[PDB]
């Protein structure tokens, strides 16, 4: 699994800018693709989605009527199109594979990501900052503006964290799984609105920022981001 | 060889020892009538809780 | 279980039986296969349920005459001039499923349905 | 309707149109399976016309733009009546027969009755590739085996008024051959309900046109089933 | 050599004098099943289906050629497996769901693997040692199999290596159904021989034959217990043996049924055997009156297909008329 | 007429609804060919339907609540006449589509699934309503011209003929497939004189009507047997009863259910 992309950096103010996702990997064509950015000093938010098949396309309230989105399956390549970026598009992309199927994993992995700087649930993290020491247990919460217990028993909240070098990663989908490369120390629950994520025996790696990811009902929210100081 | 092979077989065989089929039977009776409860098939789930409609 | 074989001269008379239980005779299409030594496994005569429908192989055209009786569950095939070239081990084929009129694999190596035989040899 | 079940019923739906891409192949290539014995040569006439421990082989071939199967079964065992249930729904049988041993014709004869008469190859035609007809040639123009030996009916059996020998053929060799031909649609006509015929044939190894046979047969029996699903016939 | 049959012969007189001497409730009701889904999208024969362990997924092999994944609820193609031997004559979901297994007149058994990092449902492992067709495959665990084949042999095989761990030999006829035990240290196997097999899948030796049937075998499954199991034949009739007892307690037929059993699967409590038959319909016997609970007269064509998830909620069946319904009760 | 013309529209348009159903719910037959056939079964529930509105209609202006508005009167008229003959053009290209079905089945055996399919099956029948609408909102809401009821002439006898060479082409097969059969060992004039006969006697009243309207105005028998035009429509009426009849409910799977 490879998800490798470009494109950002210096263009004229006010101008377009195309970014890709060049897929490597894995059978692209039955995988939806979404992408996410990402404030220089604050969370993430949604950007853009392509489904299987290329028929579902949702996008961001923001630049709904503007951003434009695409896919090729026959070269395994994604694209995104933005137009006349203002000075609020000074933001870093991610790109993301997700598939739909009973017990498939959503957003199991996120691309490395690329910068692009020109000069509805809510998620609310008022955690922003925890000191803790190696071995003991500890939790970080995120809290949304309503439920999320569907009809069929899932929860659509997916936990994450973001190593304090590199791009973000899966802990848990739907609030309760675990994704493939990853320990079983790590743990979470829901309440209704307000979540919590579990470290049962913290180590070196598990330092950064932890986000939250709501997918009940578009568009797609995070939350502050609470770092974490060892 | 597939003679003596065969006679070595059913010697083998003969031996198992056997429970009579009253208790035989009565196991599978027992078993039955201690997961029946489980078993929607036999007593119907309310419709709410069936999830195929 | 086939019996009913013996010591017979060229052009002698003798009668072939094939007790059976078990498998409900009065229902299967029953057959009789020769395999004389030396050579293969070769299907002689035939019958039906009711004992309406008789084949032969034409070298036993003229003379083996089939018989069945569902009530005692026994099959037999009358000898009456046995020529020296049909000495063999008469094997009891049974088709393979019953209310059917297909039998497959009654000639076949290694059957399930078949009697021990009966060694039958002419002079 | 939340947004991972709407993409689930969504790859649904492109797997539907990937069912109805494959219903389109396989409804246009017909199915054929090939039965036999030892020495009938069904594997030299695989060998002749499929040029033009696996247990079942198989063999493509095409003719005028229509694409048939062929399943040979190869390394299987000796029995019979498993494996061939698997073989309904099929377009024809092709049961090459070795007709120069009269040792082993009658066994044939038996096979040939247990596909005919067998419960769901009753919807099933058969196309009979009477093989080696060469072999029973001299068989009976150099005659040293009496056919009448296993076959003391042929001796009151004449020739029958609608053959037609090949040029330069000797009239003994035409009375065995329409002869074992006769013993074959014997049971062809003896039941089947009109739903599926039997189909004669002269064939042997070296017989170059096998693939037209099939072709015109398989035509044959689809037009008679519509032809019996339009009840006009 | 004569002696050897004649002390043959008395030992079979011993084991069936033994077993002589071994030998000495509300009905249902009526129950219907309203096929609760219809799952459609086959384009061929169906000849074999297995139901994940989650009570949800779903695999069913058809004779075209291709294994399909449903979800049970919502009636959805999760996956969908082309294949190379479109002769496919069983299938089976491994517990852990990564894994499927098909096989059929081709003699090798095909291992699929489902939860791969790339996306695709690709093969795992290629099991290549028999001389005949295979008839029923199961899963024991994620890196073991049970298979049983036309030529007169069962196996288990290690997945990782791809080499039977154990051979068995003790058949005579074309081996047709498979059913692992609960505890996955026990199998049952019918044989075309009217023979049903018991066997020991670490020994690696048969420890007990039945012999009540009076033609081939078609269909197997333990009772949920794990001490019995059923026998489905061409003699129109199934038959219900007891490991322990190493006899036969019922046989279920009726004078108006003419034709052959082809699909057993038993019910969670075991109360319910459904049965898969040639004339079209299936049918569902009270495995202890052996009469007819039911009738899921729904198809067209022969039932070749019949199981019952791990949690009892429904059935699923599917006959040749490249239709796999899914059964259930209502109130 | 006016009873009995309700009661035949009726009863065809009950068979006619059934074997919609029926073909609705056993979809393992949603092949070209019965797409066809229940196609044709609801063009006759709308010969049905606007057939029996005309006289329901008629029946129910006695209790005249709405207006008499002449202009309202020739629109109503003009509209349950546009459905009476959308509903004739569509019925006969459905048997006309049906006949080359049975055809290209026969004639190309072994092609006939790669030739007809469902996409083609379905897109043919939208073509055939969409002809029947626009060739029967030309004819009338624009009425009598050189063109109309000339050429509308020559349409009935070109599919009818179309109708009997296919059907008669078949019967020549099925005698010679008797022979092939019989060599190495009838119905069919039923099914020709049938699919024949009854189409000719249902419809060929109607049409030598409408071949004398625009040729013999003149004879005391010539306008004798106009007369008799509500006979000649009855005599079409009993084609939705009868059509769908002969060439549904023949099959197995719909004898089944």
């Amino acid at each position: 699994v490879q998800l490798v992309e470009s494109g950002g950096g210096l263009v004229q103010p006010g101008g377009s800018r195309k970014l890709s996702c060049s897929a490597s990997g894995f059978a692209f064509s039955s995988f939806g693709m979404h992408w996410v950015r990402q404030a220089p000093e604050k969370g993430l938010e949604w950007v853009a989605y392509i489904s299987s098949g290329s028929g579902t396309i949702y996008y961001a309230d923001t630049v709904k009527g503007r951003f434009t989105i695409s896919r090729d399956d026959p070269k395994n390549t994604l694209f995104l199109q933005m137009t006349s970026l203002r000075s609020e598009d000074t933001a870093m992309y991610y790109c993301v594979r997700s598939i739909y199927y009973y017990g498939s994993s959503p957003f199991d992995f996120w691309g490395q990501g690329t910068t692009l700087t020109v000069s509805d649930i809510v998620m609310t993290q008022a955690t922003s900052s925890v000191p803790v020491t190696p071995g003991e247990s500890v939790s970080i919460s995120c809290r949304s503006s309503k439920s999320l217990l569907h009809s069929n028993g899932n929860t659509y909240l997916y936990w994450f964290l973001q190593r304090p070098g590199q791009s973000p990663q899966l802990l848990i989908y739907r609030m309760s799984n675990l994704a493939s490369g990853v320990p079983d120390r790590f743990s979470g629950s829901g309440s209704g609105t307000a979540f919590t994520l579990t470290i049962s025996r913290l180590e070196a790696e598990d330092v950064g920022v932890y986000y939250c990811m709501q997918h009940l009902e578009y568009p797609l929210t995070f939350g502050a981001g609470t770092k974490l100081e060892l | 060889a597939q003679a003596r092979k065969l006679v070595e077989q059913l010697k083998m065989e003969a031996n198992i020892d056997r429970i009579k089929v009253s208790k035989a039977a009565a196991d599978l009776m027992a078993y039955c009538e201690a997961h029946a409860k489980e078993d929607p098939l036999l007593t119907p789930v309310p419709a709410s809780e069936n999830p195929f409609r | 279980q086939e019996s009913g074989g013996g010591l017979v001269q060229p052009g002698g008379s003798l009668r072939l039986s094939c007790a059976a239980s078990g498998f409900t005779f009065s229902n299967y299409k029953m057959n009789w296969v020769r395999q004389a030594p030396g050579k293969g496994l070769e299907w002689v005569s035939d019958i039906s349920q009711s004992g309406a429908s008789i084949s032969y192989t034409g070298s036993v055209k003229g003379r083996f005459t089939i018989s069945r009786d569902n009530a005692k569950n026994t099959l037999y095939l009358q000898m009456n001039s046995l020529k020296p070239e049909d000495t063999a081990v008469y094997y009891c084929a049974r088709c393979p499923a019953p209310f059917t009129r297909d039998c497959f694999d009654v000639t076949s190596t290694t059957y399930a349905y078949r009697g021990q035989g009966t060694q039958v040899t002419v002079s | 309707l939340s947004a991972e079940d709407k993409a689930a019923v969504e790859r649904s739906k492109m797997i539907e149109k990937q069912l109805q891409k494959d219903k389109q192949v396989y409804r246009a290539t017909h199915r054929l399976l090939l039965l036999g014995a030892d020495n009938s040569g069904k594997s030299t006439i695989v060998k002749q016309m499929r040029i033009y421990t696996s247990g079942i082989f198989e063999t493509k071939f095409q003719v005028d733009k229509v694409n048939f199967h062929m399943f040979d079964v190869g390394a299987q065992r000796d029995e019979r009546r498993k494996w061939i249930q698997c073989f309904n729904d099929v377009t024809a049988i092709i049961f090459v027969v070795d007709s120069s041993d009269y040792n082993r014709l009658q066994e044939a004869l038996n096979d040939f009755k247990s596909i005919w008469n067998n419960r769901w190859l009753r919807t099933i035609s058969v196309i009979l590739f009477l093989n080696k007809q060469d072999l029973l040639a001299e068989k009976v123009l150099a005659g040293k085996s009496k056919i009448e030996d296993y076959f003391p009916e042929f001796a009151r059996y004449t020739t029958p008024e609608d053959a037609t020998p090949e040029p330069g053929e000797d009239p003994r060799v035409t009375r065995a051959k329409y002869f074992i031909r006769d013993e074959f649609l014997r049971i062809s006509t003896a039941s089947g309900d009109g739903r599926h015929y039997c189909y004669p044939h002269f064939t042997c190894s070296v017989d170059t046109e096998n693939a037209r046979r099939i072709f015109n047969d398989c035509r044959d029996i689809i037009q008679r089933m519509h032809l019996r699903q339009y009840e006009l016939l | 050599l004569d002696q050897l049959r004649q002390e043959a012969e008395q030992l079979k007189n011993q084991i069936r004098d033994a077993r002589k001497a071994c030998a000495d409730i509300d009905p249902v009701g009526r129950i219907q099943m309203r096929t609760r889904r219809t799952l459609r999208g086959h384009l061929a024969k169906i000849y074999a289906m297995h139901w994940g362990t989650d009570s949800r997924l779903l695999v069913s092999a058809s004779q075209d050629g291709k294994l399909i994944i449903w979800d049970s609820y919502t009636t959805n193609k999760v996956h969908a497996i082309p294949l190379r031997s479109s002769w496919v004559m069983t299938c089976a979901y491994a517990p852990s769901g990564n894994y499927v297994a098909c096989g059929g007149l081709d003699n090798i058994c095909s291992i699929y693997n489902l939860k791969t990092r790339e996306g695709n449902v690709r093969v795992s492992r290629e099991l290549a040692g028999h001389t005949g067709y295979l008839s029923c495959c199961r899963f024991l665990d994620d890196n073991q199999i049970v298979t049983s084949s036309g030529d007169t042999t069962c196996a288990l095989w290690d997945i990782e290596t791809g080499q039977q761990t154990t051979t068995f030999t003790g058949h005579t006829g074309d081996v047709m159904s498979l059913s692992l035990a609960p505890d996955t240290r026990l199998f049952v196997s019918g044989a075309c021989d009217a023979s049903a097999k018991l066997w020991d899948v670490r020994e690696g030796m048969c420890r007990q034959t039945f012999t009540g049937h009076e033609s081939d075998i078609n269909a197997i499954c333990f009772f949920p217990n794990g001490n019995a199991f059923a026998t489905g034949s061409d003699d129109a009739t199934c038959r219900l043996f007891d490991l322990r007892a190493d006899q036969e307690l019922m046989t279920y037929s009726h004078d108006n049924i003419i034709c052959g059993i082809t699909s057993v699967s038993f019910s969670k409590s075991g109360r319910l055997l459904l049965a898969g038959y040639d004339d079209f319909n299936c049918n569902v016997w009270d495995a202890l009156k052996a009469d007819r609970a039911g009738v899921l007269a729904g198809h067209d064509n022969r039932v070749s297909c019949l199981g019952v998830t791990d949690d009892g909620m429904a059935v699923a069946t599917g006959s040749w008329d490249s239709f796999l319904k899914i059964w259930n009760g209502s109130s | 007429s006016d009873g009995l013309f309700l009661s035949l529209g009726l009863v065809s348009l009950v068979e006619n609804a059934l074997v919609v159903a029926t073909i609705a719910k056993n979809r393992n037959l949603h092949s070209p060919m019965y797409c066809f056939i229940c196609c044709l079964a609801l063009s006759d529930l709308l010969v049905s339907g606007s057939n029996v509105l005309e006289t329901a209609v008629i029946l129910l202006l006695e209790a005249g609540a709405l207006v008499a508005r002449a202009a309202v009167l020739q629109q109503l008229d003009n509209v349950i006449d546009v459905i009476t003959c959308s509903s004739m053009l569509s019925s006969l290209c459905f048997l006309g589509a049906i006949a080359v079905d049975r055809y290209i089945s026969i004639f190309y055996a072994l092609r006939y699934h790669s030739i007809v399919t469902l996409p083609r099956a379905r897109r043919a029948v939208a073509a055939i309503w969409v002809a029947s609408v626009v060739f029967s909102t030309l004819f009338i809401a624009y009425y009598d011209h050189v063109a109309v009821l000339l050429c509308l002439v020559v349409f009935f006898l070109a599919m009818l003929v179309l109708m009997a060479v296919l059907y008669v082409h078949m019967l020549a097969r099925a005698c010679q497939h008797a022979q092939g059969i019989a060599r190495l060992h009838l119905k069919g004039a039923v099914t020709l004189t049938i699919l024949l006969g009854i189409f000719f006697l249902c419809w060929g009243p109607f049409f030598l009507h409408l071949t004398l309207i625009v040729l013999c105005p003149e004879h005391p028998t010539c306008g004798c047997i106009f007369k008799n035009f509500n006979l000649f429509l009855a005599l079409i009426i009993c084609n939705a009863i009868i059509d769908p009849l002969i060439y549904a409910f023949h099959s197995q799977e719909l004898r089944r259910t």
